[PDB]
């Protein structure tokens, strides 16, 4: 038939038929519940609401994500998103459609062996696959060479790839992302005397971080300018029409990435753990991986990120060999749209594992078929 | 054994394919010696005998089907020698009706013929095309059953004359041309689709490149009612992409001849290397045509079959479009990226000629477009990418021409009153092969060996319905199946499966496709061999031949995508009627050429398995057209394209000889002893041949019928041949000696 | 053969002898031969003779005495029957047929020795009793 091609992460759900160019329903991976005393009778009571529907009503709502990091924490709440996005929202019955999965690499095991078991038990799904994030994003951009740096909410990661081949070695995982973006956004914030506490006001400070944040070509320089004029800051209005404003902490918050000294991690940011992703590979290979660098995921999209990575890079580098940085603007949707290229290769219906197989070997051959 | 003295043979030979001799000494278990009507040795090896010649009474009979040793030298002599000595053109075999185009024309057409046909059986004539179109009409009385004419050849093999007489037997035997002729409308559309259609081919000249199917609707009285088109299988790739001694489609010239008239003043056309689409050919003059004179006839033709002079100069405005489109440059201005000069002179022209703004085509050419449910993104692409956009927009826009040019054809044609039943006429291009192939080659021989599939198993269930009449079991007679092949090219993991892959699969290549090609089938399929000295070809067996196919070009000529942007700026187009009229009534703009043709083929065979189909086959039998000649090369390479000697060679494994018993004593009795003769003549023929034959597997008895197998009535023939001569000889010197005797008495005196 | 069988023989030999040495020519022999009541094929005859050259056909001579040993190894119903039933089913033969098939098969004669052989055994149909007509050629 025609496949469905779905990805979770602990940000937006990403889900639609394979083949199509973008995601046929996108929601945020968000299970809720009334924290109030329902009064009026007749209300219409719900046990738990499920992506955009949490999104309106999420003042009277708690908000909770069932995916932190790369992980499903809580399964029968990551069930009902699941449920959610074959049922209402595709309306199509997982019965006769073959179904893709994505995950982030050096993962627990229960989580793809769990993730698994519900499909073909739960969900009696004809077939299944799951695919590293990292890999279709080389789809995504036209490749088979080239150092994938991945970074959404959860996992932010680093795979390189040289002609079709992986190097389970020089994987490097990180955890610096768009929700601990967030928090540090948060305490930051409470430096001008504006406070978010709950769980609906996070999300409004995660919508300041989309629309207003931007990244510095150089810190030190606009860190003492703004204090040296005003013309840095800029204003938001809040949904009930407060108006807030917001100053050189706005390019100071996705510094994070490339100082993870403030959140309090010892790492070094992702123009260091690329680098030290290339060395790891061997100078064979590295002259290409110094000439593709591809970047998937949200919190890539910061306007000014590719030219300061091109920057801290290239004067990182040895100095001889040209620096180059790729940035599609679909990147936020480039993970899925190499999963709606992988999932229409007809080598690739070889690949799919199949409830027959599943039945014979336990939940098990997952790992032995999958990677 | 069959091979005795004074019996003869065939041989190989440089400049005909097969030579008659006779054997000198009988056969024994090596050396054959021989006479040639010069003598022979002709010398054996792994161990195989040659090919035994016919009895002289067979040669000539309407069927080559009744002939006994069915080969290639046998099918060869027969219609040689009904096409130079007879002047007889038409043939039999199976059903299947070989026509041998007289460049000559004949008598036969004349209307008379028709009369004479039209109450008789299908065998009871010497065969002609009337002689189809007999049954074909017939058999729509009959039964209720739609009914279709299957023609297939090299385009320079009478296949529209065909069409032509099939149509006129129609409408004499409907009665009604008087009343309306769809026959000078059918005909008078000629032109037009000849030049949308056609191509100059290295092996032809106006080689056509489209399934072209016409279908006739009758009254309930079944006086011919009016006629509709259809068409299949359009090339698209040629329009953008031409192998050297080859053209674009006719038009382009046509149009670009016609540059110095003023009626085109503003379309600025250059001379045809000029532009990007004609030049790659190098092969601008088509030999012994003018093409600035059949513009002329290609515009009045259209005139003709009712289209106004305001669309024919939209038509006209598209082409040059279509053009300068091609010449349209690109730049990169970084790998990832692509622009095009500022005031570029083509893109310039283009839009003024389309009539939209220049800005948007350049906005769009330069960027993709990603819309996401919720937000859009503008992408842009590299220069590669544009090209092969660009060419995918000229592909669909002359394709969506070419469906527009139909419709109005159509609209002439299409007259409307209850259509009670129809007979269709198709005509389509034979299985071809060249020094090089290529995808429109792999294309073309995919069709027709799926047309083929169709035909085997029409004529294997005809048999099978024969035989059920006179009560012979079914063991006796085998299907012979081409699924296996079928299955290699279309089913997925295919050839044409993997080459959708290399499309999508980034960098992407024609060494990694054949590569994948190797990987998959090479040692798994008998039919698929890669050639030895190379990795940059692949072969595949067919029912004619095994082919090599270059994977060169492969993969750059499959690719079309189109943009919905790009097309939706013509669409907007306000400046003339036609243009926004063509993209009127999606997924397909992802459909690539393979994809898009496989669902043409299937549709069409859709439109074919609804009905009983007859056949027609066209051979070319001299390059040159002489006249008449016959070129015993030429006429072996027709004879395999067309496919006549596969369906010769599933016939000769089977019961091709049939005697009906009241004939079969006429010359047989002369082997039978009135003495113990029966009668009853099915027990006569029983009790007789058991003797004359060692073995009860090579006939059969049945009802009104007796079968025999290939070898068999050759032998039967020779037994008689050999038993008559002996007793001629003796009666021959007894009157000699008779005669002597007198002369001696003579002699006494 | 015997000596009157021999004298008879002789006598006949000399007949055909056109030159006077006493001798006939090969290609000769095969008709006294059948002058002498032999009936063999023209094959038997090239056999017996050693399938001679055409020169030595036409021009070499032999005397009776070489002859003899010749005319003795050519000389060392129903299927005559049969062969006429072969051109019959009413006990006639067309004489037209029967001029083509002894003009056109076999060791094909002259259309004026048929012609001569036939003359006076085909009636006014033109159909010939082929058991009379054998008796007759066997007479
Ligand atoms: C006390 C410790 C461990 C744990 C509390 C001990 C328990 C016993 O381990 C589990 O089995 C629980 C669970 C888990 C969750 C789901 C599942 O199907 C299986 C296990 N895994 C987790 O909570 C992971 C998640 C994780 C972070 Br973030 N990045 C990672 C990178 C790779 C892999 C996984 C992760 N996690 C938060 C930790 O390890 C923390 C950082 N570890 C520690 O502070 C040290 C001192 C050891
Ligand atoms: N325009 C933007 N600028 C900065 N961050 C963004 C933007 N859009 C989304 N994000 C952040 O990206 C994160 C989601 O990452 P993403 O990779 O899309 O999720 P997933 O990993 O589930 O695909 C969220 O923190 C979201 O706030
Ligand atoms: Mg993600």
């Amino acid at each position: 038939t025609t496949a469905l091609v779905c990805d979770n992460g602990s940000g937006l759900v990403k889900a639609g038929f394979a083949g199509d160019d973008a995601p046929r329903a996108v929601f945020p991976s968000i299970v809720g519940r009334p924290r109030h005393q329902g009064v009026m009778v007749g209300m219409g009571q719900k046990d738990s609401y499920v992506g955009d529907e949490a999104q309106s009503k999420r003042g009277i709502l708690t908000l909770k994500y069932p995916i932190e990091h790369g992980i499903i924490t809580n399964w029968d709440d990551m069930e009902k998103i699941w449920h959610h996005t074959f049922y209402n929202e595709l309306r199509v019955a997982p019965e006769e459609h073959p179904t893709l999965l994505t995950e982030a690499p050096l993962n627990p095991k229960a989580n793809r062996e769990k993730m698994t078991q519900i499909m073909f038990e739960t969900f009696n799904v004809p077939a299944m696959y799951v695919a590293i994030q990292a890999v279709l994003s080389l789809y995504a951009s036209g490749r088979t060479t080239g150092i994938v740096l991945d970074s959404g909410d959860g996992v932010t990661h680093n795979v390189p790839i040289y002609e079709g081949y992986a190097l389970p070695h020089a994987i490097m995982r990180l955890d610096l992302a768009g929700r601990d973006l967030t928090d540090y956004l948060m305490k930051i914030l409470t430096e001008r005397g504006y406070s978010f506490v709950t769980t609906a006001e996070r999300e409004i400070v995660r919508d300041i971080k989309e629309k207003l944040c931007y990244v510095a070509l150089d810190f030190e320089n606009e860190m003492a300018t703004a204090a040296s004029s005003s013309s840095l800051e800029k204003s938001y209005e809040l949904p009930d029409g407060q108006v807030i404003t917001i100053g050189n902490e706005r390019f100071r918050c996705p510094e994070t990435l490339f100082q993870p000294s403030f959140i309090g991690m010892e790492s070094a940011g992702i123009h260091e753990t690329t680098y030290n992703s290339i060395m790891k590979c061997d100078i064979d290979i590295r002259k290409d991986l110094y000439a593709n660098n591809v970047m998937s995921g949200g919190t890539t999209m910061y306007p000014g990120i590719a030219d300061r990575m091109q920057k801290e890079i290239t004067a990182l580098a040895p100095s001889t060999m040209k620096i180059k940085i790729i940035a599609p603007p679909e990147r936020k949707y480039s993970v899925w749209i190499g999963g709606s290229i992988l999932a229409s290769l007809s080598t690739f219906q070889q690949m799919w594992i199949t409830k027959q197989e599943y039945d014979e070997a336990g939940p098990s051959i997952v790992h032995r078929k999958c990677f | 054994e069959l091979y005795t003295k004074y019996a003869r043979v065939w041989i190989p030979d440089p400049e005909e394919v097969w030579k008659s001799a006779e054997l000198l000494k009988d056969y024994k278990p090596k050396v054959l010696q021989l006479r040639l009507e010069k003598d022979l040795e002709y010398c054996l090896d792994p161990k195989e005998l040659p090919p035994l010649r016919n009895p002289d009474i067979l040669v000539g009979e309407n069927d080559l089907t009744a002939l006994s040793y069915l080969h290639e030298p046998a099918v060869l002599h027969n219609l040689k020698v009904r096409f130079i000595d007879s002047k007889l053109i038409y043939t039999y075999c199976g059903i299947v009706l070989v026509a041998i185009n007289p460049y000559e024309q004949l008598p036969i057409y004349g209307e008379d013929i028709i009369n004479a046909y039209s109450g008789q059986n299908m065998g009871d004539m010497d065969p002609h095309i009337f002689a189809v179109a007999e049954e074909a009409y017939k058999q729509m009385a009959r039964d209720e059953r739609n009914q279709s004419i299957i023609v297939s050849g090299e385009s320079g093999a009478g296949k529209t004359v065909s069409a032509k007489y099939a149509m006129r037997y129609f409408a004499t035997v409907s009665g009604s041309a008087s009343e309306a002729n769809v026959e000078e409308k059918v005909l008078a559309s000629n032109p037009i689709m000849e030049s949308i259609g056609n191509a100059k081919t290295t092996r032809n000249d106006n080689s056509s490149r489209f399934g072209k199917y016409i279908e006739i609707g009758f009254d309930k009285r079944y006086r011919i009612i009016g006629a509709n088109m259809r068409t299949y299988l359009l090339e698209k790739s040629r329009v953008v992409f031409q192998a050297e001694e080859e053209r674009n489609y006719h038009i382009f010239y046509q149009l670009c001849a016609s540059a110095a008239l003023p009626e085109f003043k503003t379309l600025r056309l250059g001379n045809a290397n000029y532009f990007h689409y004609t030049k790659q050919g190098g092969s601008p003059v088509i030999d012994g045509i003018d093409d600035a004179k059949e513009m002329v006839n290609t515009r009045q033709a259209c005139t003709l079959l009712g289209i106004s002079d305001s669309y024919q100069m939209g038509i006209f405005r598209i082409l040059a479009g279509i053009l300068h489109l091609g010449n349209v440059e690109f730049a990169s201005r970084d790998s990832d990226s692509c622009a095009i000069p500022p005031k570029h002179d083509p893109l310039t022209i283009f839009c003024d000629l389309m009539g939209v703004d220049y800005e948007e085509m350049a906005h769009w050419l330069c960027h993709r477009k990603l819309a996401t449910a919720t937000e859009t993104y503008i992408k842009p692409i590299s220069k590669l990418h544009a090209i092969n956009a660009r060419d995918a927009l000229a592909k669909h826009i002359y394709a969506n021409l070419f469906n527009w040019i139909v419709d109005h054809v159509n609209k002439a044609l299409h007259s409307t009153v209850k259509q009670h039943s129809f007979i269709g006429v198709l005509d389509i291009y034979g299985f071809e092969t060249f020094e090089i192939n290529s995808f429109e080659q792999f294309c073309i021989n995919y069709a027709n060996e799926k047309l083929q599939q169709q035909f085997n198993m029409h004529v294997f269930k005809l048999e099978q319905e024969e035989y059920m009449k006179e009560q012979i079991p079914w063991t006796l007679i085998d299907f012979y199946d081409n699924q296996p092949c079928i299955n290699l090219i279309e089913a997925k993991m295919g050839v044409l499966d993997l080459l959708d892959e290399e499309c999508k699969m980034p960098k992407g290549s024609d060494d990694t496709w054949a590569q994948k090609l190797y990987n998959t089938h090479l040692n798994k399929c008998a039919l698929f061999e890669k050639p030895r000295l190379s990795n940059k070809a692949f072969i595949i067996k067919h029912f004619a031949d095994k082919v090599e196919y270059q994977c060169e070009g492969f993969l750059e000529k499959n690719k079309d995508t189109v943009y919905e942007e790009q097309i939706k700026v013509l669409k907007s187009s306000k400046k003339f009627k036609l243009l926004p009229e063509l993209f009127q009534d999606s997924k397909e703009h992802k459909k690539t050429v393979g994809h898009q043709f496989r669902n043409s083929l299937h549709l069409l065979m859709e439109t074919l398995n609804a009905t009983t189909p007859h056949y027609v086959r066209c051979i070319k039998p001299n390059d040159f057209k002489f006249p008449f000649t016959f070129d015993e090369k030429r006429a072996v390479q027709q004879l395999r394209a067309c496919g006549v000697l596969e369906t010769i060679r599933i016939s000769a494994a089977g019961f091709p000889s049939r005697w009906t018993y009241q004939e079969f004593f006429s010359r047989y009795r002369v082997l039978m002893k009135q003495k113990d003769v029966l009668s009853d003549r099915k027990q006569t023929c029983k009790n007789v041949l058991e003797k004359l034959i060692l073995d009860k597997d090579k006939y059969q008895f049945g009802k009104t019928k007796i079968f025999f197998r290939a070898g068999q009535v050759a032998y039967l023939e020779k037994i008689r041949a050999d038993k008559l001569r002996a007793a001629c000889i003796r009666i021959q010197k007894t009157i000699r000696g008779w005669l002597m005797r007198k002369k001696y008495m003579r002699m006494r005196r | 053969f015997n000596k009157d069988q021999l004298e008879e023989f002789k006598e006949a030999f000399e007949l055909f002898d056109r030159v006077g040495d006493g001798k006939i020519l090969y290609s000769q022999c095969g008709d006294v031969m059948r002058a002498l009541g032999q009936n063999p094929t023209n094959a038997e005859v090239l056999k017996v003779l050693g399938n001679p050259k055409s020169d030595e056909l036409k021009s070499r001579r032999v005397d009776f005495e070489t002859f003899l040993p010749m005319l003795q190894a050519v000389a060392k119903y129903e299927d005559y029957l049969e062969g006429f039933r072969v051109f019959d089913g009413n006990g006639k033969v067309m004489g037209a047929e029967l001029r083509h098939v002894l003009t056109t098969l076999g060791e094909k004669m002259t259309e004026e020795e048929v012609e001569t052989v036939l003359a006076g055994h085909e009636d006014s149909n033109g159909c010939i009793n082929y058991e009379a007509f054998l008796k007759h050629i066997l007479s």
